[PDB]
């Protein structure tokens, strides 16, 4: 039972973009499905509902068209569209699979988030630089690991490390935004027998540019 | 007693093979029966309908082509019952009732043709009347014939073979096996004393007659409705409120069938050219209503669907029902055969949609779809009216299967049997049943 | 629309005592959800209908309330909870979120392990060069960094940032990156970050040179 | 009398509102009567598999403590009765059906205490025994408590909240409204004589009952069997030959548990001590098979869904079937508190899937699904050992939610109750009244 | 509209495998059987095998052991048909059906398009396309007939149409014949004297089995 | 396995003109179903369950039968009409379709119109040479087709292909195409292509010299 929803990324200053909500795991028809938005840092804020057979539509205090939510049951698929765009919408987006206990109605199972960025930037591929020990092998039972991911935009990028497999020993530090642009690094500690005896690759990730970079942390001589 | 109930316990439950045997053979009958009734009301329907497309220009000259052929079709079942069998106006289930209760006479020669085609004629001509009236009642005079014609002896296998008659008729009329065996246990049984309807004789017959109807009609069923949402509990007080309605509006509409039957009857006084003309204005019209606006007209499902689904506004649910409240009494207050137990479902599923949409606004917090009030609705006047809601409960179940939503269901049912004494009403097949023993000694 | 408001913002407590938050509304509501937060994580159903847990919540938690009084109390207080969290209401339409409660935790003493990086080799190619210094795994989370180049103290272009509070072993983390352009960088040799921190008087130094 | 009937006509249906108000309350405490002997029942069970894993390496004292923690809620459940209440033992529809001919008393300062945690003894240690003897039972008397707790007179009265409780009692154990209200009208009820239990108001006990339980149990149903296939016109004749099987069983089946009454007798003679022995070395045994063989002990409905799917072999259905059969008339035949109507649906599915099996390899041409047969044979053996069709039909109507097979279902029930009568076989709730009081005198 | 579209079907070799599937589209594609059925070239229906709706019980015709494999994919609603070693025998045009039933007497509900197998060692081979003007001495009548040999391709088929197809009265392609691993066939034309040569005729053919989009013209000779 | 043979294997029949097809079994079956099949489409479901027949199947189509023996029947045949019936049962596993029944029109005689091609120039600087002889529109199917060369019966390197019967003018088509090499084309003068009928006693002659 998942709720994978994309779409978001970049849009001008008073613009529309159509974000969109797969739905697998559960009979999608027979379920109100709904839009919840959370502001960066802030919390959350329901956007509308929409009931099984796109009979019933639901939103908040807004004006003429600012939402407007679809769903098309022959895809699982829930749709949102945001119109006249302004910064109040650059925020995450969550979708909610809604259901009831006594009836008094609550978000049952949440999607994982698509982040709009209301901006008049442009929308550039990051750069990954493997970040190795200087060739002062002061070897202690762990070695440290980065890569420093810089110069993207919009948010999010996704670092992981041998594609998961070195799930323990990760820090992604957040993104630091200047000139219009983000840079972030990423911390992995291994054995000092994992490395450099097995490989250890750094996997970025920024969908706003469906661009993905595996580098590999090669040690310097 | 414990003597007597100790002989009676170990010998329970033993019906006598013969009356077996026999109840198979009354359920084949009555669902052929009931079968060929309905294909004769649809086909005779289409002839208004093709008949409609050679004169489909002169739209006064239509207008006429349909008053004319429900007119004719209309006074063929008025005169084939006055003449004939006049027991067998109206629905004929009050007939049946005092036949069990050995008060009134089964004419099987008599009312099976008057019935039959008296019906194909109001209910082909497109009246506000429905097939149930007409099949119980055949079904019964189908069962009390083989009785006769196998000189089967005893008070059992006449009541019996009575019954298992007018279940398999109702069955057969619905495609409801359940809601067959439950009319006789709930309602058509006589009421105020023990009696040796053998069960497990109607249940043969019910199984055989909807066998029949399945060999006629299957793939197909008579109200697709989807499968609408759930009623989360904090829901539940909305389905009492829609009961305490029907609970009062019940017996008002009671009060007007019994009424109206009267006021009919000052019309022609009882005479029956004043009569069969009088009943070929009321089929003529019902004819004409049929193509100008025809959820007012027929026997009503047609609209359930598209009125279950919220296709209507509320301005078209308030017409359509006070369009019908009338239509539904002219056709039966003037005793033309055909029963009103469908021209209700129409009913309640009309007022029960437009009780979902006034939910719906005051409530969006509730998450709610009017179409499932209007299935709350569908057997609730069968509750508040003739006062049999367990077997309109399982009916309108048997025929909507969305049975999440049996607890509001069983809510308003109640809500109107309830209200509805509470407000002083009748059963009305035993406010007929009774009104027709009170002339039968005066 | 039902305006809801959680007590504290922001709680910090020591594992094995019992945190309870509050969760007020200017209407009367009924039958209130919690969800649930961590960092870098969907929101979670965690109880629902004022009192009920969803599955696989921990018996730990217990909600409870009524009228415009709602509270989420946990009952010894684990590391692994320490979130976000949120009420909402949907007793009145619109359904309202309320605001948060950051639940923070409170551990034992815990010392940076400091890692410090040169300008990579593709970095020098396009005329940038970022120094980077890992702090890893300190508590708490105060911390002060400081750039020296050659002796000297720098000031102009270092930029820092914390992780959060990790869901099992409560620390933090932080990085600290320090942009020259490819001549500046080469001006100069032995760079050094010092990491100073309440679990050390002598600040933790780690140092490269060009050469 | 044409007169009379005029009269009584026009005062038809008319319950008096303090019958339909004390309705509801009765409704209502069989409700959370019921909802906790379930709750209960479930906490025993759980406590006890807890204690398998305190032991879960060394198997041999596993299978002590498998055995020992059923023996001792057992004996606690048997005792419990001979104690304080003995007609509280076995089903107890019996007692409320003769409480209705009025023929045995309703002890409810007695039996709802032994009832309800004698059956969580039985039912908690995982014997094979239902929850709807036990809240039926439950349930009437707690119709009779209201009665002599408000002091309403009549017959009307009595008969009436007799009838709601015990029906509200079977709605609450099976979340089955029309399937209780149908109990009484089809079963319960007096069979050889009119009543005025206002149905009205059963129906009134019921809506409470149920509203209690949906309160405590909803998002999870008894039976998820999910929407099977069709049944195609050219198949019916197979469903009343699965009928024919379970009438001449149906028969056959009562005859076992009344012999093993006996036979289970010539072990304790009476002897309250050896009674509430046999009853541990009973439920101790069931406690073992619940770990070793689980689809053997238990009420059975958890092996339902599983037979219906067809995951069982066609091997394993036939153990099933011997092992249950078995296990059940130890359990049932003993007098340990609970029903047999529960074990009765296994029972019944377990048939009606090996049929199927067998339907699906003869048949092709059919396109069967085995669990349309397993379906029509769950209220089959309820049709030809009780002799209620039209409540199991309904029931597992409620429980499945099924309908298309609702011909199939009927066609195997008349099936099954017609070959049952006319092999020569008695109701089993009847003929249990009849040895019940047939002691209640031949001891003079 | 209820649409069983199937694909998959093309040239193997004699041996080989391959993997045709049915996507549905109209209709709960669960809840149906469904079912595989081929129609060799000049031959009657012939029924493969069935596959019910939970996989739980697949049904295929007396042929041979893993010669056949139906699955299902009820999540993408589509039907699968694997077929192995391959024969000649397995050169036909396959058919994806719906099952239902009436009485219980089952019948094949709803067919789909079909695609074609063919079973041979020959390779893919672009056609040859000659104009068919009629000669010197043309007894010009009041209509005259035209046409263009599509010699020598394979496989099967070929499109011809003239004037993109505007000419569509009076036309017939004749059926291919195959000879030593080649096919041929000639379309016709027939058009008013009036016509030809005042305005272009022309001839379309396309072969893509090989990538083939050839327009010959026909002028007259000497 | 159980046999179905469908009896008139081909058939032709005027319009408003009634048709009669049988399907045959070799050992007893229930419920028939039938399929109409055009050439280029899905096989339509046509009849089932012996008689019932299928939404839009127009009313003048019925069928009737028992045990071992079922028959499919049009009152009035149409145009439309003309098409492939396949009977097929399920009575028994595993089911089986029959042969085929082929539903052409009858129509009034008509005879070819022959068109006589000298090979291509292009065909013959590729090395081949290819005469095409085109019998057009023409009523019933059967026909000969003879070549001379030279006057002369030639009877290698020719192949023939008729058409299905037609849409519009429900006739026929048969192309004859003679293949030499181009060396052995150019050794003869005339090339002659011969059409027997059953419209006439004389056949159309039609040839080319290349002078
Ligand atoms: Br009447
Ligand atoms: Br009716
Ligand atoms: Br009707
Ligand atoms: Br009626
Ligand atoms: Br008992
Ligand atoms: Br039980
Ligand atoms: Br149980
Ligand atoms: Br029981």
């Amino acid at each position: 039972v998942r709720l994978l929803e994309s779409g978001g990324g970049l849009v001008q200053p008073g613009g529309s973009l159509k974000l969109s909500c797969a739905a697998s795991g559960f009979d999608y028809s027979r379920y109100w499905m709904s839009w919840v938005r959370q502001a960066p840092g802030k919390g959350l804020k329901w956007i509308g509902e929409i009931n099984p057979v796109s009979s019933t539509i639901n939103y908040t205090p807004s004006l003429k068209d600012k939402f407007i939510i679809s769903r098309d049951n022959a895809k699982d698929t829930l749709y949102l569209q945001i119109s006249k765009v302004r910064s109040e919408d650059t925020a995450l987006y969550y979708c909610a699979r809604l259901y009831y206990g006594y009836g008094y109605w609550y978000f049952d199972v949440w999607g994982a988030g698509t982040t709009v960025t209301v901006s008049s930037a442009k929308t550039t591929p990051p750069s990954v630089y493997p970040l190795a020990p200087g060739s002062a092998a002061a070897a202690a039972s762990m070695v440290t690991l980065g890569c420093l991911v810089k110069g993207y935009f919009p948010e999010p990028v996704t670092v992981t490390w041998n594609s998961g497999s070195l799930a323990a020993g990760v820090h992604t530090f957040p993104a630091v935004l200047q000139a219009a642009l983000y840079t972030l690094s990423s911390s992995v500690t291994v054995p000092s027998s994992s490395w450099p005896s097995e490989t250890v690759t750094c996997n970025v990730a920024h969908p706003a540019s469906s661009t993905k970079v595996d580098k590999k942390i090669v040690p310097r001589a | 007693r414990r003597r007597q109930l100790i002989r009676q316990l170990l010998e329970r439950d033993k019906t006598p093979l013969a009356i077996l045997f026999m109840a198979a053979v009354v359920g084949t009958l009555v669902g052929l029966a009931a079968v060929a009734f309905d294909k004769g009301v649809a086909w005779l329907q289409n002839q208004r309908m093709g008949a409609l497309v050679h004169t489909a220009d002169n739209y006064p000259l239509l207008l006429t082509v349909a008053f004319l052929c429900s007119a004719v079709l209309a006074m063929f079942g008025y005169f084939l019952v006055r003449k004939y069998a006049p027991e067998a106006g109206g629905s004929g289930i009050p007939e049946i009732e005092g036949a069990l209760e050995d008060q009134r006479p089964v004419r099987w020669w008599r009312v099976l043709p008057v019935k039959f085609f008296g019906g194909l004629g109001t209910l082909g001509g497109g009246m506000v009347l429905g097939r149930n009236g007409p099949t119980v009642q055949i079904g019964g005079n189908i069962g009390r014939m083989v009785l006769d014609i196998f000189r089967l002896k005893g008070d059992e296998a006449r009541h019996t073979l009575l019954a298992t008659g007018a279940a398999a008729g109702l069955a057969a009329a619905f495609n409801a096996p359940l809601a067959g065996i439950l009319f006789i246990i709930e309602e058509m049984r006589p009421q105020f004393r023990y009696t040796l309807i053998s069960i497990k004789a109607v249940f043969i017959g019910v199984i055989m007659s909807t066998i029949m109807y399945r060999i006629f009609n299957h793939e197909v069923a008579l109200i697709d409705v989807g499968k609408l949402s759930d009623a989360p509990l904090n829901t539940l007080w909305l389905y009492l409120i829609l009961g305490i309605i029907f609970g009062i509006f019940g017996p008002i509409f009671n009060k007007w069938v019994l009424g109206m039957q009267d006021l009919l009857h000052r019309v022609h006084g009882g005479n029956i050219t004043k009569w069969v003309l009088m009943g070929g204005a009321i089929g003529g019209l019902c004819g004409l209503l049929g193509f100008v606006a025809p959820a007012t007209s027929g026997g009503g499902f047609n609209l359930i669907p598209i009125a279950t689904a919220g296709n209507f506004s509320m301005g078209m649910l308030v017409f359509i029902f006070v369009a019908r409240v009338i239509t539904t009494l002219l056709c039966f207050s003037s005793g033309a055969p055909g029963g009103i137990f469908a021209p209700m479902l129409a009913l309640g599923t009309v007022l029960g949609t437009a009780f979902g949409m006034v939910a719906v606004e005051l409530f969006p917090q509730y998450h709610l779809e009017a179409g499932t009030f209007a299935i709350a609705g569908m057997g609730a006047l069968l509750a508040a009216s003739i006062r049999a809601p367990l077997t309109g409960i399982i009916l309108v179940l048997e025929m909507t299967d969305n049975y999440q939503l049996i607890l509001p269901m069983i809510i308003t049912g109640l809500g109107a049997t309830l209200l509805a004494q509470f407000t002083g009403g009748k059963p009305l097949y035993s406010a007929i049943l009774a009104r027709t023993l009170a002339k039968q000694e005066a | 629309d039902i305006v809801l408001t959680q007590s504290p913002a922001i709680m910090s407590a020591a594992p094995g005592d019992k945190v309870t938050m509050t969760c007020s509304a200017s209407s009367s509501v009924s039958y209130i959800h919690w969800y649930q937060q961590k960092s870098g994580t969907s929101p979670k159903r965690w109880i629902y209908d004022t009192s009920k847990l969803t599955s696989g919540v921990p018996v730990r938690f217990s909600g409870s309330g009524s009228g415009t009084s709602y509270s989420l109390t946990i009952n010894t207080m684990e590391a692994e909870d320490a979130a976000t969290y949120y009420c909402q209401q949907w007793s009145s339409h619109p359904q309202t979120f309320g605001g948060g409660t950051k639940l923070e935790i409170l551990r034992a003493d815990a010392a940076p392990t400091v890692s410090i990086f040169p300008p990579s080799s593709e970095q020098l190619t396009s005329g940038g060069a970022s120094v980077v210094c890992f702090l890893n795994n300190f508590y708490p989370k105060d911390i002060n960094v400081k750039w020296k180049i050659d002796g000297s103290e720098r000031q102009n272009g270092v930029l820092n940032s914390w992780t959060d509070q990790d869901s099992k072993d409560s620390t933090y983390s932080m990085s600290s990156t320090l942009t020259l352009t490819k001549d500046e960088y080469e001006r100069h040799n032995s760079y050094t970050c010092e990491a100073t921190h309440k679990t050390s008087t002598s600040p933790i130094v780690k140092s490269f040179n060009r050469a």
